[PDB]
């Protein structure tokens, strides 16, 4: 399990969702992804969870009215296939090809910072992007009262890795208490499911020898 | 360049089993998945499964799924296709399609690039016997500008071929044997006309001789 | 999952633009890829279009793919016709796990002027009749191009079960000749009003009507 | 690319920045550009930006600079639709050295 592996639940982290340490250890075979892409500032993230002491999981309750949520592939497999555990990859219709228009935003009610992670799909080609979010340009924005941010997707051919040339992009913000965070989109998101929370302080290492 | 090459196709009874074998060469074997897709004879393309690159997937359909068993070796760069408990319905001829990516079934496929060069597997309790002969009588003496359709009918004979030979062989002008159908209970039938002029009829007698060789039933008939 | 539907007899002259047409029952054609592939007869398929418009190398560019999203269809389209592009078109499109194939689509060039089939419809012997059997006979001759539909129907409705159906196969005067055999029970042959074959031939229809006695 | 040699290779590229969008597509047709880059250490991508610039060399264009390094046997791989600046040639380092800035003789 890679360490950004816990916020997002690729099928080699599904034992490591909601953990409680002291003493984390990553290990050199720890991948934080199945479907391939990378975190933006991914390092930044990872020292805030070597010293994060676990992470809860709160579900953000978003409910999605006719659109495809079932997204999935192979290269994530658990059952078949399968996708992150802690996302949704938000398809068009079966019926119709078009992405409406989606407002979809949190509140976070606790008294501690809440992470908030999401991806935004680079398609292998603009056919292939059509093909699943609809035609038209995408357009994927974040905001919050510190955070804001807007996303398009860039279609293109990456290197293959785990069978599939296309790339999720994860990004991240810390929603404060009483703030609210909105996702406006009409295509290409990996919208989350559930938020994270840190449990306490803790140390995380990085090694490869018996414990 | 790319080639796939199927062999194991044969006869086999009702209830039996057969293993076809799908040969590649010419390209990466283990980062494709590959698939098969059959052919009635006579009718459209039916994609029957398919197998992941890794082998630990696979994907059957409905028609076929239960009976039919798909694996490979990526180290024999071969492909195999186990059919148990055919049927009369499952005959057909059996290509293997190299798919466009590694995984299959995952929310797009993008077809096929390569298709196999076909095997032909037949299955049909395939008892070997002589025909049955019905006369076609004309119509009540209606016509068109003095023409009249008569013919020979030859029914549920196995296998080809027959003969139909009309008076002997004396009447060659007007005469159309048409091909024989594969009917579903695995044998053929076939039927013989012959233009004739509406006068005659009622006044002259048509003999049609069907000669069925492997049955040694040969038989004429009077319309 | 759904069905995708091509004409069954298309036909041209040397030259000239044709369009294969595919539509799709169930789900929208623009939300999944559709491929074309061309089988010539006594050959393996090959495929001259994937992700609905994309030729592989080493097919001309007269053949062109297409989604229109209005009438829910995929067409190919052919320029310049040659006499090598004579062959059958399948239309495939996909769904959750399931491939689905198109009818397939007879594409003639035309090399003669079209003949209107020849209908000849017999009923059954009374011999056959005493062997407790009856089979009527649908004798199709001198059409072209070789593409024909054939529907049975019992005094007013619709038979399918029993029907064996030739490929059309060519003639010696380089015309087309199929046969279609419905096989029945003396018990259903006289329970009717009336059996029709009616043969269908690049849209227009030749039916045909028999009767017991 | 596929790097065959026992040591990083550095991969550059540029991307061209026209002087209006009229510039742009005439030089590489109308539309919209994007150029994408990925290995597996790396991965993104660049838009030009055409539109009304001052003289530099009395040019009114910009060809800015972009690069990564490439860990041995890892591939990088380019979709560029315009705009793109391709390397001909990849760098290899040949060992250790030491830089210094100075004006003064040597
Ligand atoms: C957040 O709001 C709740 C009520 O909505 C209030 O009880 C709490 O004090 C607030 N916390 C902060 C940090 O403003
Ligand atoms: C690089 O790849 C070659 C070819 O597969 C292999 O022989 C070699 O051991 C690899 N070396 C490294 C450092 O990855």
């Amino acid at each position: 399990c890679g360490l950004l592996g816990t916020i997002t639940g690729p099928p080699q982290c599904d034992q490591f969702l909601e953990f409680s340490a002291d003493l984390i250890i990553e290990r050199r075979e720890g991948s934080d992804v199945c479907y391939p892409g990378k975190f933006v500032n991914e390092e930044a993230l990872r020292q805030i969870l070597r010293e994060s002491g676990g992470i809860d999981k709160e579900a953000m309750g978003f409910t999605y009215s006719g659109i495809r949520t079932n997204g999935a592939t192979s290269a994530c497999r658990r059952s078949g296939s399968s996708f992150y555990a802690e996302m949704k990859w938000l398809l068009s219709n079966t019926d119709n090809a078009a992405f409406p228009q989606m407002t979809k935003s949190y509140k976070n009610t606790r008294k501690s910072p809440a992470l908030i992670v999401w991806g935004i799909h680079h398609s292998v080609s603009t056919a292939e992007q059509t093909k699943l979010y609809g035609s038209g340009n995408k357009l994927v924005t974040v905001g919050s009262s510190n955070y804001q941010q807007s996303f398009v997707p860039s279609p293109g051919a990456r290197p293959q890795v785990n069978g599939l040339s296309g790339r999720i992009d994860f990004h991240w913000l810390m929603l404060n208490p009483n703030d609210t965070v909105t996702f406006s989109f009409n295509g290409a998101f990996i919208a989350p499911d559930r938020a994270s929370f840190l449990r306490g302080k803790s140390m995380g290492i990085q090694s490869g020898v018996q414990v | 360049e790319v080639q796939l090459v199927e062999s194991g196709g044969g006869l086999v009874q009702p209830g039996g089993s057969l293993r076809l074998s799908c040969a590649a060469s010419g390209f990466t074997f283990s980062s494709y998945a590959m698939s098969w897709v059959r052919q009635a004879p006579g009718k459209g393309l039916e994609w029957v499964s398919a197998i992941s690159g890794s082998g630990g997937s696979t994907y059957y359909a409905d028609s076929v799924k239960g009976r039919f068993t798909i694996s490979r070796d990526n180290s024999k760069n071969t492909l195999y296709l186990q059919m148990n408990s055919l049927r009369a319905e499952d005959t057909a001829v059996y290509y293997c399609a190299k798919d466009r990516l590694l995984w299959f079934g995952e929310l797009l496929f993008e077809g096929f690039d390569y298709w196999g060069q076909g095997t032909l597997v037949t299955v049909s309790s395939a008892s070997t016997k002589g025909p049955s002969v019905f006369p076609l009588a004309p119509s009540s003496k209606s016509t068109s500008g003095g023409t009249a359709a008569l013919g020979c009918l030859v029914k549920d004979y196995f296998p080809e071929p027959v003969t139909v030979s009309w008076n002997s062989g004396a009447l060659t002008s007007g005469v159309h044997t048409f091909p024989a159908v594969l009917q579903s209970s695995g044998l053929y039938s076939l039927s013989s006309v012959v233009t004739v002029p509406s006068s005659s009829l009622g006044t002259q007698t048509y003999i049609c001789n069907v000669n069925h060789k492997p049955s040694n039933t040969k038989v004429d008939k009077k319309v | 999952n759904f069905m995708l539907t091509q004409p069954h007899s298309v036909s041209e002259s040397p030259g000239k633009t044709v369009t294969i047409s595919c539509t799709r029952s169930s789900g929208s054609i623009a939300s999944n890829y559709v491929q074309w592939y061309q089988q010539r007869p006594g050959s393996s398929p090959t495929t001259v279009i994937y992700e609905d418009n994309q030729r592989p190398s080493g097919v001309p560019d007269r053949f062109s793919g297409s989604i229109d999203s209005s009438s829910n269809s995929a067409s190919l389209t052919i320029s310049g016709l040659k006499t090598e592009d004579e062959a059958d078109y399948y239309c495939q499109s996909y769904d959750s796990s399931n491939v689905v194939f198109g009818g397939g689509t007879k594409l003639t060039v035309l090399g003669q002027p079209k003949a209107a089939p020849s209908v000849t419809l017999f009923p059954p012997s009374s011999e056959e009749l005493q062997a407790n059997k009856a089979t009527l006979v649908c004798l199709i001759s001198d059409f072209y191009p070789g593409a024909v539909t054939v529907a049975w129907k019992a005094d007013s409705s619709p038979v399918k079960a029993g029907v064996e159906t030739t490929t059309p196969s060519k003639q010696s005067n380089n015309k087309y000749a199929a046969s279609s055999y419905l096989s029945l029970t003396p018990e259903q042959w006289k329970s009717h009003r009336s059996y029709s074959c009616q043969v269908t031939h690049e849209g227009s229809t030749v039916e045909k009507t028999v009767a017991p006695t």
